[PDB]
């Protein structure tokens, strides 16, 4: 039996909750804001030096009209992440409300507060005005630059397991099979690659 | 209760690293017709000592998860992206997600001599098999 943990992800719209989870899932960076409806549950597995641990992330909706049954999604939650946008003070002003709603249901669960979009230079919320609970923890993160994007899961893992020296470790890379295709199907993928070669890469004009 | 410690086996113990450098990997999504960022980390060309077989392996920074694990065959070739430089495209049968997925991949390098070095080692190793 594997070790699982229910993690609820809350925060205002456009803060980057879904972008963050997708980054962890596929390594992609979603540029569009596609508002989450109700909740979406995504499993995240991390390999640690104390074995693999799975996070069942309940990605909740931040807009009230799309909220569905939010407070119900917190039931039986074992940890949580609250996110906001450091370029938007309103998203930080509502952090105490998200924290309140969470504790009302889950009481003393470990929670991580994440100030996202620190890659944007016109920062309005400074980390000094945040920094102190034992179950609270703060990280600057950036889903776009990946800055500290592993720390919320690493800290939560350490707390839930009770091991301050828990480390993420390299994922085993088992020997891959060589796949042989008929020259016909190889050509069909060679054509598809040609078509793809006409579309540009998403970060072509970023800092890089 | 959790195993007090777990020894990690990379699966690369019987292989030689003939290339290793930091890079950015992209994967094309046929459904939406876009390239998507796939990972950032050290992309590695590995050759097995005994059977001389070659594969590409890549793990992502910080999370340390795989974003590439696929064999290189003598038939495979690296294409250039017309409008972009220091970037190599190729098609592979990847198992990073523990499943066979045919994927059109692109790798981006900061420096040209690293890209040229990656093309050189790619073509040497695939034929040496
Ligand atoms: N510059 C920058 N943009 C980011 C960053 N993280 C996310 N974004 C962008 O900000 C938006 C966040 O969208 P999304 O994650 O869908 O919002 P959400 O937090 O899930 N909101 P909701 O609760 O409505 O579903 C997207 O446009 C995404 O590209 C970041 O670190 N930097
Ligand atoms: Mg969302």
């Amino acid at each position: 039996p594997q070790v699982q943990f229910k993690l609820v992800l809350v925060g205002d719209g456009g803060t980057g909750k879904t972008t963050f989870v997708k980054r962890h899932l596929t390594g992609e960076f979603e540029k569009k804001y596609v508002a989450t409806l109700g909740v979406e549950v995504h499993p995240l597995v991390f390999h640690t030096n104390r074995g693999p641990i799975k996070f069942n992330v309940w990605d909740t909706a931040g807009q009230e009209k799309f909220g569905g049954l939010r407070d119900g999604y917190y039931i039986q939650a074992q940890c949580a992440i609250i996110m906001f946008d450091v370029t938007s003070r309103v998203t930080y002003k509502n952090v105490p409300n998200w924290h309140r709603d969470l504790v009302r249901v889950c009481e003393n669960i470990p929670i991580v507060l994440c100030g996202n979009k620190v890659d944007i230079k016109d920062r309005k919320v400074k980390a000094k005005s945040i920094v102190r609970k034992k179950n609270l923890q703060y990280y600057d993160i950036s889903a776009k630059s990946n800055y500290n994007f592993e720390k919320p899961f690493l800290w939560l893992a350490r707390k839930l397991i009770g091991d301050p020296n828990l480390e993420f470790v390299a994922m085993p890379a088992l020997a891959p099979p060589e796949v042989v295709m008929d020259p016909a199907l190889a050509a069909q993928y060679e054509h598809d690659l040609e078509v793809a070669q006409t579309t540009a890469l998403p970060d072509e004009d970023d800092d890089l | 209760p959790l195993p007090d410690l777990v020894e990690v086996s990379s699966g690369e113990e019987n292989e030689q690293v003939v290339f290793s450098h930091r890079a950015k990997l992209y994967r094309y999504d046929k459904d939406v017709g876009q390239w998507k960022e796939r990972g950032i980390g050290d992309i590695k060309i590995l050759q097995n000592y005994d059977n001389k077989q070659v594969r590409i392996v890549m793990r992502r920074d910080q999370v340390l998860k795989l974003c590439a694990n696929h064999r290189i065959t003598p038939d495979m070739t690296l294409q250039n992206m017309k409008g972009t430089e220091r970037v190599w495209l190729w098609t592979a049968c990847d198992f990073a997600d523990g499943e066979r997925k045919v994927e059109h991949l692109a790798v981006r390098f900061k420096l040209q001599d690293v890209a040229d070095s990656f093309k050189k080692i790619f073509d040497e190793a695939k034929t040496a098999q």
